[PDB]
């Protein structure tokens, strides 16, 4: 549900 | 009862309360690698307690290889017995998983266990 862009930040 | 193996209710302990001293056992589900760039590649889980999924488990990159040998797959069971939660700017948590043993492998398990529904954060 978190996006990949999102989930490393 | 299959569902007996998996430490049903750590998702909602995590999400809830940051327990983070429990070593809870949960069954993969699903894993992917992330979207990177010029670095070692990253791994996101879907994982389940029995009763919850969860697609924000995130495997610190120590943990590669466990992928990359297919030690950890879909269905496989696992003890996390190191983990850290990361919450982001939006609000969303993030498991990182450090430390975990699989317990069973994949082809051993064979099946998703039970019927988890995905956990409401």
């Amino acid at each position: 549900e978190i996006p990949d862009e999102l989930i490393i930040e | 009862h299959m569902v007996g193996q998996l430490s049903r209710g750590a998702i909602a302990a995590i999400m809830q309360k940051g327990d983070t001293n429990i070593k809870p056992i949960l069954q993969v589900i699903n894993i992917r690698p992330i979207t990177t760039g010029n670095s070692p590649p990253r791994y996101r889980l879907l994982m389940s307690d029995g009763l919850n999924t969860l697609s924000s488990f995130m495997l610190a990159t120590q943990l590669n290889p466990l992928v990359e040998e297919e030690q950890l797959s879909s269905n496989c069971v696992c003890q996390i017995h190191r983990f850290i939660v990361n919450t982001l700017k939006d609000g969303r948590r993030v498991v990182i998983l450090m430390e975990l043993e699989v317990l069973k492998s994949a082809e051993a398990v064979g099946v998703k266990i039970g019927n988890p529904v995905p956990y409401n954060e």
